[PDB]
This record gives structure tokens, C-alpha cells and sequence, in this order.
């Protein structure tokens, strides 16, 4: 049954006109704490499905502040240890704000420091060479960013990254349902980026 | 004055003006972003040629611009072309080039009237890749209208954010070859400072039309904490009621908004403080020095860390300003 | 219950009272100290033994002590015998261990009568010193009174100022030695509480009689921001009216000396803040970790620092009070 | 005449019961900044006159805050400078409350990591061992305290060194008099310690 239930969730993935590589999921709401579970229940889904790579943010910092707890919810839904432990953190980066913003001006103090160390000319910073400064460098962008929660902003979500992600809205993450999470799916598999043509 | 061509507008009805009246009874936004799209698919859907799309929705941003006005909403900046647009055919190219020559240009000729009404016009990009002929419209316009107060038009043209922010970047590194910084003073208020928007307060609300729900490359760095509101009607049918749907919007995300934008930036400046202190720190256990004394040594040395930084960061902005200044056209 | 030994009083006269209601609609003090001197050149001024200056000097503690009281001033402290005085001769010595004796013990057939009245009675001084029968009346004396609350009488038998705090500073070094205490846990405000002293307030008023200007080893750690009130009167001659200037130059200097003790006090609290996030950093730069994440890893850190600090502080006190009450006599 | 000065001042020390080796100027005014003439002026004083070692100290920290402009005072009032700064520096110190109960808190530790580290046991901590870890180690301890203001209070100062001190009170430091300080010299010179005999 254990296989049958992952046939299911690779035929979904698959059946979709696109997958996203990296998918981030933004939690908005302050009211309730966010619910541990549930988050982990969204990215097992991810990894299931067939997504590389999931970022779990909330602007407060709460998710990188309890980051134990919630690497311990997602591998105890997923049921050698060891390497699912190494999977799971491969594929999972808990995010918040001082990823975003704090990390660009990082990479510019580090730019610079190369500038007053004669290694490099303020002309030799290029729109690829700073994403290659940016913590998030071997990484591919978000396709797809899930917002949950009634707050119609991005709350400071990796700026850089977002250039051409599609961000679809959810309500709540409190009781999410893998039908409400497959029909985001759906609505990103149907867009169309022309970048700019 | 009548009306200028980018544009002029008529007074609001009874029921736009009532419902303006009810509204600016709360938070009202300073600065509303617009991400002006689905011009060709409305060209499409009234059987136009796309160059009328591209001049229709022209025409909607001079409506939309008096539309902010008579509500008091005194900055508006617009992305009317992506350096990613260069990607476009050259026929769709050109015909928006012709139609920003033919815009600018029509700036001059309604000067004065630019000057009675205090309108000042911003073009924000990387402005080297546009025709020469268009830069030097540009900027004659950018010149003539600067030391305006009176209300605020950025077009973004062949803008992107990345390469926005990495000129600010290239800017903060140009600061610290001359010797005007430090490589430690960099800073998220300082990068604010070196962007192209950086004489306006960043948007409360970001807009984009049609149905996407993207942000295409538009202030990224800007919009980080604005109301983002993505409607799905076609920029060039765009109303006064799709932009009082937004304005709607941001009130009730404004609370929330206000207090997470307040919490973050109390946040960063506790941050600042802590890695301050640990640089005072770090430079008095290094010598023999110690931190908790009655000669308050570390506080003395907080106080000339953060006033030099100060200092330092003053002279550089009024250098950038001065190269910035600097243009034969 | 009429009147102890120790001694009882009648109320204060008219002037006397009302005097006492003017002042008390000021500030009070809580807490008083006197150096008790000049009981020798009081015998030769009124041509009796020096025996009777020091049992005449008795009786004026038990008539201050009652003046206290009737203005609500509940805690006492008095420098009955200095470590000093040992060097004194033998004649005198003995003659003052006998009063001691005699006086103690007549707390005992007194009893009940302090516990009628609430009468703590302590004595403090490195009493090892004293003979072993006026070690074992004191002992008594202390052990039947404690658990009183409605006022307090400290008796300095056998003290000096030094002796108590390098006896501070040796039972916080016990601490450490039985893994009760970090060295690092060592404070102000831990020393204090391992001072013979350490169940009262520091005294607001040191008073000292006699012409002398000089504190004699005497309460130096608690006084160091008490009002100070040196008066010539010879101690066995002292009056209600003397103790009342005191208090009155205790409410002159009240705001003065207050606001030092509160800006003393908050600086001491500031550079410990300090120090501790010195530490903080330096166990953070050390490793490879940060000081300024949103993780707030300094900040759960210095909580940690600080709490552990408390709870083995705790268990210190805990351990030093159960030894402390450790006693055959 | 500068040695006419010289020869008064020292007849003036000379001819006093005696002198205080140490001595301490606590400065408890707050109304107005301490005038540091007028404080130079007292130093001067004291070593013209013989004495070893003065204190200058304030609650606030403001002597201690501004050691170098009160230093430039007192070699000014004195008129090889090197030789002339570094006799100040060895008569003259400038403390602060840190210099009391929180140096003594010091000396606590430094000895109890001693006992932690298996080299001190605290039956070795008696009072003569205290006082040679109190940072005022090789110095005496102030025989007389001048104190200046308004506060009947030492304020601090030196808890374990002023048990034995005189302590003499003049209203103001603001305008002193060479015969305001030596009258209360003469006061100093006319005590008797009796040392509990
Ligand atoms: C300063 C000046 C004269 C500016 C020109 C005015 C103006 C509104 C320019 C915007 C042109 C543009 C790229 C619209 C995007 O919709 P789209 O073309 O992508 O339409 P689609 O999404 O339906 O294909
Ligand atoms: C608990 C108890 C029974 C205590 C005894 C009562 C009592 C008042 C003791 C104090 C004795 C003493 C050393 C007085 C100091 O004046 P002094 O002797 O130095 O007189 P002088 O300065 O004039 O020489
Ligand atoms: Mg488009
Ligand atoms: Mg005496």
C-alpha cells in the first residue's frame, strides 16, 4: 500500500503540463501559530509529487526558530533513517526575512570588501554574478510560491528570487486538504511565462 | 490649466467622488505601483492593430494618473517597458518606441503646463539600451520637470529590478573605490538609497492587470511589504473602479500590513545594534581594553562607529547625487 | 506587655509626638544604624566607673530603640563591640562580656515577652571569638526570637566590616567549591546576600556619636550610599532630639541620595547586560555561528546565560542558609 | 620664588601634627560640572605640601571620563615634563564607583577561580589576602577623605578602604581657598586613633 500510494502521487505529479523545480510556501497568518503538521503534510506532498525543492517561510521567524520540530513533523509523515534525514534537508530550506534583503546587502558588503581588496571592479558586479553571491547560489529560483493566510503581501519573501514566480493564494494552511494543494498545481501547470515576448 | 497630454482629467462623478469621500476617511496610500498589462489581448478582443492596444493603454495611464490625483494619491509609478520587452519583434519594438517619442515630445510642448500643475516626471532603467534620440527626449523631460513637488510619475522604462538592484550594488562598490565607504557600511537602508527609486517612498500598493499573478520583474526590492493586487481585466479597460477595488484592498491589509512593516524594521535596527556591539566588542578584547567600565569606553566607541558610518554614508549619497546630477543629456 | 529589658519605653511627650507626625509625612527611614562611642569619656565627665558608662550606654540603646519604634522605624542596627575592642584590657573586656551576659539571658526570662512584640533578635560578629557561655546565651537569644516579624534589633558583638565581607566572599568560594557556583556567578548583589547583614535592608541612616568622623569598621559595604550623621553628643547622653536631627538630615538628603542609588543601581544592572552579551558573543565568534539571525540565537543564549546563572545562585543560597541554621549552639 | 613657594608648602606639611600619606577628594556636587581647576588646584596642594597619594573621585564618573583634561590641569598648576607627568601618575588616581564594591566583586572572583582551579581553598581567603587582590594592592589606604558638597554620603567610594578614614566635610569645592584645605589638614592632624583601645 506504501507503494501504491507513492504510484499515485507520481502519476499526479506527471500528469501535470508542469511541475515546479522549487516551491515556496508563505505563511501569512499571525492570529494562530502556525500548525506544524499540516506544513509538514504540504511538503511531503511536494516530495511526493515530484518537486525538488520546498521553502517554508513566515515573516516572524517562527518556522527557522523551531526548526528541529518541523524536520521532525515532516519525517514522521513520510512513514535507513539517516538517509531520509539527509533527503529531507536537501530538498527543505525554512526561510525568513533576513534571507530576502539582509542576504542581497551581504553579498554587496562581500563584493565590495573585493573591491577595497583590489580583486574586483565595482564594473565586474553583473545581474549573474550577484546571484552568484547570494547564499542561494547552486539553487534554482521558485516556480511556484503558496500563500496561505488573508495577508495580500509577500512579507518580505526572497525579493531577488520572485522576479518570475507565480504566487497563488490560499486561504488557510490550518486543515489543508492534498485536493485544495493539487489544485494549485493545476493553476500553476496552466500558466504561460512568455518572459517578456 | 486645462489638461497636459500625460494627461489632464475631469472631475470625479457623484458616485466616485462619494465613495472617495467614504474611503479617505481611513489610511489612504501615498504611492500606488502599476504593472500595466494585456494590451495586445484587448487589441485582439476589439479587433485593433496591437500598436492601438500599446496607444489605448496609453491613454489609460493619463486616465488612471488624473483618476490618483482626485483622490489624492500624489505618486504613481508604472512599468511601461521590461528590458525582457527588447525581446519582442522589432515592428512591435519600434511602434512602442515611436509611441514613447511621440509621448515625450508631447511632454515638451505641454511645458508650463507641466510647471503650473508641479508634475514631476521620473524614467527609471537602464536607459543606455533606448534609442539615443529617445534618451535625449527623455531626458530633456526628466530635466525640465525636476524640482516639481506638486505630485509624481515614474515610468519605469527598459526596467528591470535585477539590474536595478545591481546597480545599486555597483553603485555602493563605486563608493568604496573612491574611498566614500566602507565596505562594512553597507546596509538595506543604504541600498535603498542607490536605487533608481530612490527619491520615492516605496509603494503602499503594487497593481498588475490581466490575469497574471506575477511580478514580472517590477520592484521587487520596493514592494517586498506592499499590498499586492492582481486584477484580471485588461489594463487598457482598466476603471476607476478597479482602482478603488485596490485602494479597498490595502485598507483592510493595511493593520496587518503596517504592524509587520513596523516589526520588521524594528527588527533589522535590534540586529544592527547586537552586530554593533560586537564589533565594539571584538576590537576591545582585541588591545587590553574591557566593556563594562565606568569610563563607558564601549559606549564612546558605539557612539563614533555609528557617527563616522553617518558621516561617511552623507558624503557618499552626495557624491552619487552629484555623478547623478552630471549629464549632457 | 508592659516593657522588656531590652528594653521598654513610654510614649513619646507632646513635643516629642507631634515633631514625629510632621516628619512622618515625609520620607522615613526603614532602617537605622548607630556606632554607640563615647561611653568612657561619659563616665570620667560624670566622675563614675567605666563599668557604669558602658551599662549606662546600655540602657540608652533600649530607650533608642523604643524612640524607634514609637516613629515606626522597626529595623536597628548597633556597633555593640568591635573585633578591636579585644585589644582593650582585660578589666574592661571582662567587664563588658559580663553586661553582655548579663543582658542576654535576661532576653531569656523575657521571652515570650519578645514573642508577645514580634522581637527579632540578631547577632552578628565572627562569635567564635567570644566565650564559649556568651556564645551559647546569644546562640539561644537569636534561636528563640527568630521567626519575629514586627521589628529587629542587630547586634554587632565581636564585628568588624572586613572580617564580614572576606567571610562573604570565603562562603561564595565554598560555593564554587562544592559545585554550588560558577566563578562567573559571583556579584554585588550575591555578595550582599552572604554578609552577616544579609536578612536586612542596607541602612538609610549611619549614625555615629561622639565627636568622631570616622566609620571604624563598621557596616562599610551597606552604608556606602547611606545618609551619614556624625553628632558630638557622648553616647550615653543621647535624646530623642538627636535622633530626630538625624532623620531630619536624612529627609534633606533623601532625593539626592535615592536618585544615586537608583542611578547607581541601574548602571551596575547596565554593564552586567554588557558583560553578559560580551560573553554571549564571544562563545558565538568562537564556533562558527552568528550574532545577528533571525534564529535570535544571542537572544535564547543570553536567556539560558542568565537563568542558569539564577538557578544555581538559588541553590547556593538555599545551601548556605540550611548551613547557616546548622547549629548545636 | 618658585622656591619660596616650595619652602612655604613644606614648612606648611612639616609643621602639622602630620599628614595623611592618602588622601581622598570625593566631589558630591551635581548642580554644576565639577570646575577641574579648582580640582587640580587641591592636588597640587597635597603634593606641595607632602602628601603621598591622592584620590580624585565622583559618583558619575565624570573625573574618570575626562582623566586627560584633569591631568593637563593639574601639570599646568604646577607651573622634564615626562618626569613631571609621570610623578602625577603615581600620586594621583581617578576613581569612579567601579573602583569600590565592584572591584572588591572582582578580587571575589579571581580567588574563587582559584578554588575552581584547585589552587586556592577558601579557608585562604582571610582579610589580609582580600586586600592584596583588591586591585589597590601596593598602595595604603586613604587616611584622610575631603569631602566636598551638599550629600552627607561617600557615595561609593572605596567601602573597604575607608574604614579607618577621617572624613572631613567643606560646603563647596567651587572656589578653594590654599587655607580652606589646610584648615582642614590642621582638623586631620588634630585626630586620635585609638584603634579600639
Ligand atoms: C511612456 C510611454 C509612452 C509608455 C507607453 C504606454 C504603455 C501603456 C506601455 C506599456 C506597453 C506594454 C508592454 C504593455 C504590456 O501589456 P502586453 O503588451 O504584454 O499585452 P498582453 O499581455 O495581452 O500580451
Ligand atoms: C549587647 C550589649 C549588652 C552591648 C553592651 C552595650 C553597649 C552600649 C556596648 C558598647 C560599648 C562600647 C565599645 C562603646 C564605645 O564607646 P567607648 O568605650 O569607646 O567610649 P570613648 O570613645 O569615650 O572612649
Ligand atoms: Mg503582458
Ligand atoms: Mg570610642
Amino acid at each position: 500500500a506504501a507503494a501504491h500510494h507513492r504510484m499515485r502521487w507520481r502519476a499526479d505529479g506527471r500528469s501535470l503540463e508542469k511541475l515546479p523545480v522549487h516551491m515556496g510556501l508563505v505563511i501569512t497568518e499571525v492570529e494562530q501559530e502556525p500548525s506544524f503538521s499540516d506544513i509538514a503534510s504540504l511538503v511531503v506532498w511536494c516530495m511526493a509529487v515530484g518537486i525538488s525543492y520546498i521553502s517554508v517561510y513566515d515573516h516572524q521567524g517562527i518556522f527557522k526558530r523551531n526548526n528541529s520540530r518541523l524536520m521532525d513533523e515532516i519525517l514522521k509523515q513520510q512513514q535507513d533513517k539517516d538517509d531520509q534525514v539527509l533527503n529531507c534537508h536537501l530538498a527543505v530550506k525554512v526561510l525568513s526575512p533576513e534571507d530576502g534583503k539582509a542576504d542581497i546587502v551581504r553579498a554587496a558588503q562581500d563584493f565590495c570588501q573585493l573591491v577595497a581588496q583590489k580583486q574586483k571592479r565595482p564594473t565586474d558586479l553583473d545581474v549573474d554574478t550577484l546571484a552568484s553571491l547570494l547564499s542561494s547560489n547552486g539553487c534554482p529560483d521558485p516556480d511556484l510560491v503558496l500563500k496561505f493566510g488573508p495577508v495580500d503581501s509577500t512579507l518580505g519573501f526572497l525579493p531577488w528570487h520572485i522576479r518570475l514566480t507565480e504566487i497563488v493564494s490560499l486561504p488557510s494552511h490550518l486543515n489543508i486538504s492534498y485536493e485544495d494543494f493539487f489544485s494549485a498545481l493545476r493553476q500553476y501547470a496552466a500558466c504561460e511565462q512568455r518572459l517578456g515576448k | 490649466g486645462s489638461g497636459m497630454s500625460w494627461i489632464k482629467e475631469g472631475e470625479l462623478s457623484l458616485w466616485e467622488r462619494f465613495c472617495a469621500n467614504i474611503i479617505k476617511a481611513g489610511p489612504m496610500p501615498k504611492h500606488i505601483a502599476f504593472i500595466m498589462d494585456g494590451n495586445r489581448r484587448y487589441a485582439k478582443k476589439c479587433q485593433v492593430e496591437r500598436q492601438e492596444g500599446h496607444s489605448q493603454g496609453f491613454n489609460k495611464l493619463a486616465e488612471t494618473l488624473r483618476w490618483c490625483l482626485n483622490l489624492g494619491i500624489l505618486e504613481v509609478t508604472v512599468y511601461a517597458f521590461s528590458i525582457e520587452n527588447f525581446k519582442r519583434s522589432k515592428s512591435e519594438v519600434d511602434g512602442l518606441m515611436d509611441l514613447a517619442r511621440q509621448k515625450f515630445s508631447r511632454l515638451m510642448e505641454e511645458k508650463e503646463k507641466l510647471q503650473k500643475h508641479g508634475v514631476c516626471i521620473r524614467v527609471l532603467g537602464d536607459l543606455h539600451l533606448l534609442p539615443l534620440d529617445l534618451q535625449e527626449l527623455i531626458a530633456q523631460a526628466v530635466q525640465a520637470t525636476k524640482n516639481y513637488n506638486k505630485c509624481f510619475l515614474n515610468v519605469c522604462f527598459a526596467y528591470t529590478s535585477r539590474h536595478e538592484i545591481s546597480n545599486a550594488v555597483r553603485e555602493m562598490a563605486w563608493g568604496v573605490e573612491q574611498g566614500l565607504l566602507d565596505p562594512s557600511d553597507i546596509s538595506e537602508s543604504l541600498l535603498d538609497k542607490c536605487l533608481y527609486t530612490n527619491r520615492s517612498p516605496h509603494p503602499d500598493i503594487l497593481i498588475r492587470t490581466s490575469g497574471e499573478v506575477r511580478l514580472s520583474d517590477f520592484l521587487l526590492w520596493q514592494t517586498s511589504h506592499s499590498c499586492l493586487v492582481f486584477q484580471p481585466v485588461l489594463w487598457p479597460e482598466y476603471t476607476f473602479w478597479n482602482l478603488f477595488e485596490a485602494i479597498l484592498q490595502f485598507q483592510m491589509n493595511h493593520s496587518v500590513l503596517q504592524k509587520a512593516r513596523d516589526m520588521y524594521a524594528e527588527e533589522r535596527k535590534r540586529q544592527q545594534l547586537e552586530r554593533d556591539q560586537a564589533t565594539v566588542t571584538e576590537q576591545l578584547l582585541r588591545e587590553g581594553l574591557q566593556a563594562s567600565g565606568d569610563a563607558q569606553l564601549r559606549r564612546t566607541r558605539l557612539h563614533k562607529l555609528s557617527a563616522r558610518r553617518e558621516e561617511r554614508v552623507q558624503g557618499f549619497l552626495q557624491a552619487l547625487e552629484l555623478k547623478r546630477a552630471d549629464w549632457l543629456a
